[PDB]
DNA sequence: TTTTTTTTATGTACTCGTAGTGTCTGC
DNA sequence: GCAGACACTACGAGTACATA
């Protein structure tokens, strides 16, 4: 199949409409983009009939009734659209959209749409009968350092100017958040006609609406960003993520920390990561923290992490995110939280 | 599942008094796990719900004793933790009471019986508790705890006790040597650590519990005289842990008994480990990692969930900061 | 209930319940004069008798003579409150009736009038398991029920309560009985059940209740089922796995001395024999106990300590009372955290080590 | 006639009788004078204070028959089934027994037809705290721009349950819980009207006994008339409460802190003479502890109710330091963690005397 | 006679009379001016914020006779016809009570028909966050293809509630909290507007305690007003403040760390005249010398979520060295681990107070 | 780019799909 | 007379959320 992104989209579509189109991704805001270009390339090719249909394992699944039928009314081509669950089809719906791409009409146009599909979900049967015809378009978050050049871009879309200020600023206000972000462009270029944004008026026109995922909070610690990480972990709150999978996603790469540290001692650098099984774009990441934080600031940590924990699963307490950020407070960066934070 | 001699004696008194109207009909077992918890529950159960032509022994002949060693009798309601969980819920207690009011099938006798009651929840125990005060006539209930004070106490009011008394040492190790073809101090060491229980002691040989303990002992060789009590880790996270950390316990429980020049040792295979242990550690340092040994097994016992990774972590750094010369010591508080 | 103690002998007049003086008296005098309430709340540790003294309040409330303070005896309307053959009381244990649509269908049903009798009394047993909108539920039809029905709430303690539900309710808090009192009622029983007993042996029986008479029955009725069918000194001791021996006096001056090898010797001695632990440590407390009473006056030597006078009297000579102190908070705290030890013996041994560390 | 609950037949039935809550009786007269009645009132505060005897009392005076009048003009035809509880206007909605949104819906579809016969159709949500989100929500709306012809009175323990959004269309009434005096003025007069003979004594342990509620006081008072031969005496309520008055236990620390054992002991056998639980003692002591302590660092902290021991109060407030007071109370206090534990429950408390004895910083035992 | 609430009487009917949140007015405004109108506002606030009248004030725009203007001429018959709740063209949806699909059902299907008077059917959709699952797949799908004369508003006080899905077909305008200046000078306004006299300091404990919504300073006026006998004084305001202040815990550490016996003494005497679960109000102490020690090590460390009480806050954490706050907290934590044991739960919090208070001064 | 995700026991609502029942009509 | 046609009521499940 054709592995495409976002802004290659077009130009497949101009090309010729294939007879499917997987857009896949973490965001909204560019997954709704394509799918817009898509349906509205298809009303000028001529596909009237749209459908939207939700996959989701519940008491919805007719989708056949639409495609085994040709219209009597007009030869109209339809468009099917479909919305894959929050980590993808199971089994059973695999088996299902086989069943459902063992036959198609030639005039009748696929678009399903969700979050990125592992192997589990690529190498089943459902994905390798699409392999030959469908294309599919991934549309990611670009990442924090990414942001910039994505909102020049998007700033040139829309005919405005932002020099350097504002466009720090609404990445930072809006990091991880695309569907806010333009959003935010367009009540910019509503508020503004003459289009020249700068900080003085961007400054107020803003939100702090932002999204994130734990792995930004490892990270921020892990490069000892303090604002960063209480400004995700606040974020976090206010979104009202689990305790827990904070706690866990922060307790791998912490034990991967202690543990390295503790060999750092005998063994490089080098042979240590490739025998603990560490990403390439996370070394330098590990590197700096081996050589910030020493193996006290490590086991302070983790006395605080379990003491989180316990007090977690068996206080029911409610202070496990002043105390998380205790632990951020604790980890790289400045150790002190003596007693107080530290059981 | 297998009899064992030594729960004769109980059994026969136990089924003399069910036989005469005058048994209670909320019977807990004090057994020890391993003992002869099951194997006597099921045998006055099977005793109680079919006919009894025959007096104590069992009538297999008759379609009770048919339907008991097929596992489908509708009149004897076993309470178990399903596959997915591990404690009792308070749901499959409910629906057994509610069940219990309905009469008897075949016309007989009913029983419920427990696995365990102490995995009960609260929920579960105080459900029961108005079914275990005032029940149906044709109804007897059984539990089975090795604590009889971790039960809710209204719950362990209502039930009658009974007890069983662990066999004598000398007769346990005749008993287990018998099927079981191991030295004689490492199977007295296994009788030890089971509080004299055979079967638990039976099942440390026949599971792959000895090997990790040897691993386990091994490990202790080699970090003891080197302070770095890490790379245990490995050594002590399993679906065992509190096996293996009540096995630490007893090896210091040893050092620091030895230490006084106790008469007798409760880990006898090693000597020379718990020599070790005394050898190198201070006794104030050995009674702190004990207590925060048993603290931590018991947190990993009580509380449901917690990843074991972190606490024992937690607890080998915690141990490696008190070997560090210099370093208050916590007290056992209230 | 062929033989089971504590069912069959439920009490069934105001005349026949065990203490409770204070509770009995003010019931007695609700009843007799026009002092009628709408919730009665009897709030007591397990086996004082909760229940029950419900069960007699609601036959006294729906007797065919009326409000009457004891209750008649033989009649219909009390016998079939007895059998459970009842139409105006509702009996729910609400440990199992937790769910709150149960509870608001007992709040639909609370309109209807009684089938027969004066008042509907509602039973709830176990109040403190009701979720909490369940007690939310209950709490309006509990402020102002209507003239015909009653609610009586027992529970084995009112922490779990919401407050607002004790602001609604009469609490009669109902204290754990003595030990005469226990003796006195046990003795009644065998009694008048023709069954052989031994004063020493009820004294045990009355001591290891720990103020709970129902846990005195069933101890009564373990006894009657182990031995010779009968309740004697030696069957009860050795079921109960008390201790009638200077074993506990020979622990305190071995650990007082800290003489580890003999100290560990005692217990390991001590599971030979299989002196239960719990026990053992509890007159290690009391021997501790009189230590400490002694060093205010000799007299405080427990009556003559048997024939055992000297050692305590030395060991009172010899130990500052600060040392006492100390033991004593040691044992407690490993009495308390006993039963979470892998088993009792080394949970004992972890209590006898943490003591003989303070220099003894 | 009969003899029925205290805590129904003394109900106020008009602005004068409630006692206390001055703040939220004034503001609601005042604003029915003016004739400015918001449409949606909230009574906060904790249990047995009057939040719904003060509703209700608010819909007799905006439902009275001589108008929108503060002082609800004794009986008139509108008042009597509110006295009744039959009322045809008043709808009383036992809010945890209506939780689901399908009930709340059923309501505010018929919230617009007119009232039978009050000027208002006043509805009095009792429990406010326990309705449903999904309920909460619905309610928004009809809260925010209601008819005019209907009012919404809440009442509940915590508003801390209710979602913000309908806090802020609603007053906020908060009922402080009421002061020792009220309730035994109040205790008094109920006495008084009842023709019963009463204690000063008594009332004074029955208005302490009770935390600053009034039905909870009442319960308890009725308890105490059942408790006595209908009559509430100072031996009744003694024995009632299980406390120790103001004497035996001072007469305890008197003592310890005189490190005098022997009176120690023959007022602890005389207490388990007296037939009284012993963690109550235990309690008691921590009390004039913490009590000895509040005075030693505020000079005037005593109330009325101590008066008759005020002045020793006052003597270990000037022969006692503060860390021994802190001393003497955490070693009680560990006492009474340990009590539960102790072979028995008078030797628990035996050996917690003993203890306070041994660690007496002045006059420790000799070793 | 009929003194209609400060809540209602009040409410805007013009862009002029919205306070401060000229970053959606100016918006809307230009947008309505100008062609660019997107096919479905979402009004996104924080507890009476103004975005119920704001959502009216556009349907009033959006349908006014003079056309398409950013302001309304209010006086032609549609004017006055939304402005009173009677209207045809715009439909207010209490989308709270109507969740259900089947009540959806009955006024998505009438995007079909023509409006009757106006350029556009207006739906005012309020409190969108309660639909079920299904009906906001309903109104997606009329969303997804919107007829030309239908403009879709939405009111709601949380975005994150709503499907992705739906929320990308949506111009979304997130409501500021108002600040304390403009809560003041507009209840100035309001009051010299009506016949009440006033003192500024009144007003400004209004606004202060109004927590920077609208709804919650009319409230409050209108409370104060009526226990006020008619004028908002400076001592009826705060006597009511003080009946109905809950931050117990600011000002009760403030007192314990200044070392005021006799205003700790008098502030838990007013934590007991209110009902109030004496281990929830120490463990939340906890959680504010918590957040002080952690303001010590880094100004960030605190959020978004105490913007009210930051400055007091800050001033503590600036005023106080680090070692004492340590204590305090080792201190209260001892405390309240007691706390259950002690005579009573007041008792018991008292003496851990006055522990507390014992140390450092005096 | 990259793959990564957690405690639970119990209870309380809400909303949709689909069966079981009633009845009432033009069959 | 009779399905059959709604019409309605109940129940299961999927899901959200609360408390401890
Ligand atoms: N005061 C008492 N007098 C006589 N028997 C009692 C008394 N208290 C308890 N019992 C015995 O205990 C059994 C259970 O009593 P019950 O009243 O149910 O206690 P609870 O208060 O815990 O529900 C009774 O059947 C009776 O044998
Ligand atoms: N302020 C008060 N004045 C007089 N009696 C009161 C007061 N508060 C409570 N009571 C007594 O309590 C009884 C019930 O009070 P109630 O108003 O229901 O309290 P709640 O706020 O908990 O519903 C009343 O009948 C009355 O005797
Ligand atoms: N911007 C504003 N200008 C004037 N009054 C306002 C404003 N915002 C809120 N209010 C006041 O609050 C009351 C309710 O406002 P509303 O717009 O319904 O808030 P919401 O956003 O929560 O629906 C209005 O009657 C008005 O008095
Ligand atoms: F066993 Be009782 F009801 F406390
Ligand atoms: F309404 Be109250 F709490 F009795
Ligand atoms: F009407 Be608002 F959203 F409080
Ligand atoms: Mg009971
Ligand atoms: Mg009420
Ligand atoms: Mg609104
Ligand atoms: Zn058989
Ligand atoms: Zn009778
Ligand atoms: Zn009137
Ligand atoms: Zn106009």
């Amino acid at each position: 199949m054709i592995r495409l992104y976002p802004e290659q989209l077009r130009a497949q579509l101009n090309e010729g409409l294939r007879a499917a189109y997987l857009l896949l991704g973490n965001d909204p805001l560019l997954l709704q983009e394509s799918q817009d270009a898509v349906r509205q390339v298809a009303a000028a090719q001529g596909f009237e009939e749209h459908h939207t249909f939700s996959i989701d394992p519940n008491t919805d699944w007719n989708a056949i009734f639409s495609l085994c039928q040709a219209m009597s009314l007009f030869a109209s081509r339809q468009t099917l659209l479909l919305l894959l669950p929050e980590n993808g089809p199971n089994a059973a719906i695999n088996e299902q959209l086989l069943t459902l791409t063992g036959l198609l009409h030639d005039d009748l146009l696929l678009i399903v749409r969700g979050n990125k599909l592992s192997k589990a979900q690529e190498n089943a049967a459902w994905f390798t009968a699409l392999a030959n015809r469908s294309v599919q378009v991934t549309c990611q978050t670009p990442e924090q350092a990414q942001l910039p050049r994505w909102v020049a871009a998007r700033a040139k879309q829309l005919n405005l100017e932002l020099d350097d200020a504002a466009n720090q600023v609404l990445c930072y206000c809006y990091e991880g958040n695309l569907l806010a972000l333009a959003q935010a462009l367009e009540r910019l270029s509503l508020l503004w006609p003459d289009g020249k944004l700068t900080l003085p008026r961007v400054e107020q026109a803003v939100n702090d609406a932002a999204h994130f995922t734990p792995f930004h909070w490892v990270d921020a610690l892990l490069m000892g960003k303090s604002k960063r990480a209480l400004h995700i972990l606040q974020q976090l709150r206010l979104e009202g993520s689990e305790p827990v999978i904070l706690l866990r996603t922060l307790q791998r790469e912490l034990l991967l920390l202690v543990n390295l540290k503790r060999q750092s001692a005998h063994t490089p650098l080098r042979a240590l990561f490739d025998k603990h099984r560490v990403w390439q774009n996370r070394r330098g990441m590990m590197g700096e923290a081996l050589n910030r934080l020493s193996q006290t600031q490590l086991r302070q940590a983790v006395q605080l992490l379990t003491r989180t924990e316990l007090t977690l699963k068996q206080d029911y307490g409610q202070s496990v995110w002043a105390e998380l950020e205790g632990l951020s407070l604790l980890l790289c960066h400045k150790p002190l939280a003596d007693v107080f934070i530290d059981g | 599942m297998r009899w064992y001699p030594w729960l004769r004696p109980d059994f026969e008194k136990l089924v003399a008094s069910y036989q005469a109207g005058r048994g209670h009909h909320a019977l807990l077992i004090q057994a020890l796990p391993g003992m002869g918890d099951d194997a006597l529950i099921y045998a006055l159960s099977r005793y109680l719900l079919c006919q009894q032509p025959q007096g104590h022994k069992s009538c297999g002949h008759c379609r009770g004793c048919q339907l008991m060693q097929a596992g489908t009798h509708p009149d004897y309601y076993t309470l178990a933790p399903e596959k997915g969980k591990n404690t009792l819920g308070v749901d499959a207690v409910r629906e057994v009471t509610e069940k219990l009011n309905e009469h008897a099938r075949l016309g007989g006798a009913k029983v419920v019986w427990v696995t365990d009651a102490a995995l009960l929840t609260d929920a579960a125990a105080n459900a029961l508790l108005k079914t275990l005060e005032e029940p149906p006539a044709e109804t007897w209930f059984f539990l089975a705890t090795r604590e009889p004070e971790r039960l809710l106490a209204t719950l362990r009011s209502r039930c009658r006790l009974h007890y069983l008394a662990p066999p004598p040492e000398q007769y346990a190790v005749t008993w287990l040597s018998r099927e079981v073809t191991m030295s004689q101090d490492a199977l007295l060491a296994a009788l030890r650590l089971s509080a004299g229980s055979p079967g638990a002691a039976l099942a440390l040989f026949q599971g792959d519990n000895w090997q990790a303990r040897e691993t386990l002992c091994q490990a202790l060789a080699y970090s003891v005289p080197s302070g770095d009590w890490y790379s245990l880790l490995a050594a002590l996270n399993h679906e065992q842990a509190p096996a293996r950390l009540h096995w630490l316990a007893t090896l210091l429980m040893d050092a620091l008994k030895r230490h006084h020049g106790a008469a007798q040792v409760t880990n006898v295979d090693v000597p020379g480990l718990v020599a070790e242990l005394a050898n190198h550690l201070s006794p104030s340092r050995l009674q702190a990692i004990l207590g925060d040994v048993c603290h931590i097994r018991e947190q990993l016992m009580s509380v449901t969930g917690i990843n074991r990774e972190l606490l024992i972590t937690d607890l080998l750094l915690r141990i490696e900061h008190y070997l560090q010369p210099g370093v208050v010591l916590p007290v056992p508080h209230l | 209930s062929y033989q089971v103690l504590a069912r069959k002998w439920r009490p069934q007049t105001f005349a026949d319940v065990v203490g409770q003086e204070h509770v009995l008296t003010a019931l007695a005098n609700g009843l007799s004069l026009g002092r009628i309430h709408h919730a009665y709340l009897f709030s007591g540790t397990r086996g004082v008798g909760k229940t029950s003294i419900a069960r007699l309040l609601a036959k006294g409330l729906n007797c065919e003579t009326g409000i009457t303070a004891t209750p008649c005896g033989v009649c219909d309307n009390c016998r079939e409150i007895e059998q459970g053959r009842f139409v105006d009381l509702i009996e729910i244990d609400a440990a199992s009736r937790t769910k709150v649509e149960d509870t608001r269908d007992l709040l639909d049903n609370v309109q209807y009038a009684p089938a027969r009798g004066r008042f509907k009394v509602y039973l709830i047993d176990e109040v403190h398991m009701l979720s909490r909108h369940s007690f939310n539920a209950l709490l309006k039809t509990l402020e102002e029920p209507p003239e015909h029905v009653k609610f009586l709430l027992a529970t084995t303690d009112p922490q779990k309560l919401p407050v607002t539900i004790l602001s609604r309710c009469l609490q009669f808090h109902l204290k754990a009985l003595d030990v005469e009192q226990i003796r006195h009622q046990l003795e009644h029983i065998l009694n008048e059940e023709h069954i052989a007993h031994e004063p020493r042996a009820l004294q045990l029986l009355a001591r290891a209740a720990e103020g709970s008479l129902r846990d005195a029955l069933s101890l009564t009725d373990q006894a009657i089922a182990s031995g010779d069918g009968q309740v004697s000194t030696q069957a009860v001791s050795a079921m109960l796995g008390t201790l009638d021996d200077d074993q506990a006096l020979s622990l305190v001056e071995a650990m007082v001395e800290a003489n580890g090898e003999r100290v560990m010797a005692l217990i390991n001695e001590a599971a030979a024999r299989g002196i239960e632990w719990e026990a053992l440590l509890v007159e290690m407390l009391g021997l501790l106990h009189r230590i400490a009473m002694v060093q205010l006056s000799p007299a405080a030597l427990g009556n003559d300590m048997a024939a055992i006078e000297l050692r305590m009297r030395e060991l009172a000579r010899t130990i500052p009372p600060t040392d006492i102190q100390l033991y004593y908070q040691t044992l407690l705290i490993g009495r308390k955290e006993l039963p979470y030890a892998p088993d009792r013996r080394m949970g004992v041994e972890m209590t006898l080590l943490r003591a003989l560390a303070f220099h003894p």
